[PDB]
């Protein structure tokens, strides 16, 4: 069945405003709370992954979104909070 | 109060008028803070929406993120459920964490009819978001000319 | 239709090949199916 | 070095200048009403 | 949507004006490509 999810929009005219580009706001975003898979590192002979992502209490709340920065063209570090709007929703976790 | 919860999110009439018989708490909330009113307003039950009022269930209860009940019914097209919250003292001009009113939810979908009966209930048309958006910015944007011109 | 021959200009010539079948093959042919664009020959605007 | 250059802008260049591309067509389609020329647009080819 | 896609903000002028994807283009479902006009006794058909 459906369950809660926490949705999250990215105010493109705010984002243009301050000089952070999509790109810099999604992948921090993502590599953050889903983590990433960068490259390949060799463990004693063996070739295997390489995950950055945030520490789990960074990554736990809805107020742990704001700790976020994301640097603009200027050079200024910016929160998540200053380009982000948030609310509660429901949706499959399993589509058939 | 977690049988409530579920019971008013599936839609059960009689078994939330039996469950408010045995003593369920009309304010119980989950994990996100949404009550069984936040539920039957998100999901559109209007007829729980007014078991639950005359019950004493709390019109202006706000979830963990600053939503109550209007902005889900006001944003999601519950015209009659709009009315209903609001005959029951909904306030029409609540503030979630980011700023946004049941008239700035109902203006982005386009709902006409909620919009006015929001405005006719007194809703705030100049009032702001957490970027300065209007009801009336979040329209010329959208390119939606029936509502903008609803919008003063 | 000739080199370079434009889609317009191939559609008035099926429209005329279709008038042709349903008005004086009237008791023998049902429908006429025409693709303007790709032929036998090859494809291009030009063949149909 | 003697030109500020490094084969990093050697290969920028030699992709830049030998490459193919697609350039469409003169009453390409969807066309306008009436449009009498179709033709292959030619833009940068292979070197040889 | 055509509307959504409508409303893509391309660019915030200094006077703060915003350049909208439907200022600059026209938005529509459409085909894939529309080089084959297809037509079954000169009405508009597609098929299998």
């Amino acid at each position: 069945e459906d369950t809660p999810q926490f949705k999250i929009d990215i105010d493109q005219e705010k984002a243009q405003a301050l000089g952070v580009s999509i790109n810099d706001i999604n992948t921090t975003l993502g590599a953050a709370w889903g983590g990433s898979y960068v490259n390949d590192f060799i463990d004693r002979g063996r070739v295997k992954k390489v995950y950055v992502m945030s520490e789990a209490k960074y990554r736990m709340l809805p107020d742990d979104i704001g700790d976020w920065y994301v640097r603009a063209a200027d050079g200024q570090m910016v929160p998540f909070s200053a380009f982000s709007s948030s609310r509660w929703e429901y949706g499959s976790p399993r589509l058939e | 109060g977690k049988k409530l919860l579920e019971a008013a999110r599936a839609g059960r009439d009689d078994e939330v008028r039996i469950l408010m018989a045995n003593g369920a708490d009309v304010n119980a909330a989950d994990v996100v803070g949404w009550t069984p009113l936040h539920l039957a307003a998100y999901w559109g039950h209007l007829e729980i929406v007014e078991v639950l009022l005359k019950n004493g269930a709390d019109v202006n209860a706000y979830d963990t993120l600053g939503s109550t009940p209007l902005h889900l019914a006001a944003h999601f097209g519950h015209l009659e459920i709009v009315e209903v919250l609001l005959k029951n003292g909904a306030d029409v001009n609540a503030k979630d964490d980011n700023g946004i009113t049941p008239l700035h939810l109902a203006a982005n979908r386009g709902h006409l009819e909620i919009v006015e009966v929001l405005l006719k209930y007194g809703a705030d048309v100049n009032a702001q978001d957490k970027f300065g958006k209007t009801a009336f910015d979040i329209s010329i944007n959208n390119g939606n000319e029936d509502l903008a011109e609803i919008l003063q | 239709l000739p080199a370079g021959a434009t889609q317009e200009r191939t559609q008035k010539v099926l429209n005329e090949v279709t008038h042709y079948y349903l008005t004086k093959e009237k008791n023998n042919v049902e429908s006429v199916f025409a693709n303007n664009g790709f032929g036998f020959a090859g494809r291009g605007q030009n063949t149909g | 070095n003697k030109f500020q250059l490094t084969p990093v802008d050697v290969i920028t260049a030699i992709k830049a200048q030998n490459a193919q591309v697609a350039a469409g067509q003169l009453g390409g389609t969807p066309p306008v009403k009436g449009q009498q020329l179709n033709a292959s647009i030619i833009a940068q080819t292979r070197l040889t | 949507s055509t509307e959504e896609f409508g409303k893509i903000l391309l660019k915030v002028n200094q006077d703060g004006s915003r350049v909208l994807l439907r200022d600059v283009a026209k938005i529509e479902l459409g085909g894939e490509n529309y080089d084959i006009i297809a037509e079954f006794n000169g009405q508009p058909a597609s098929g299998l």
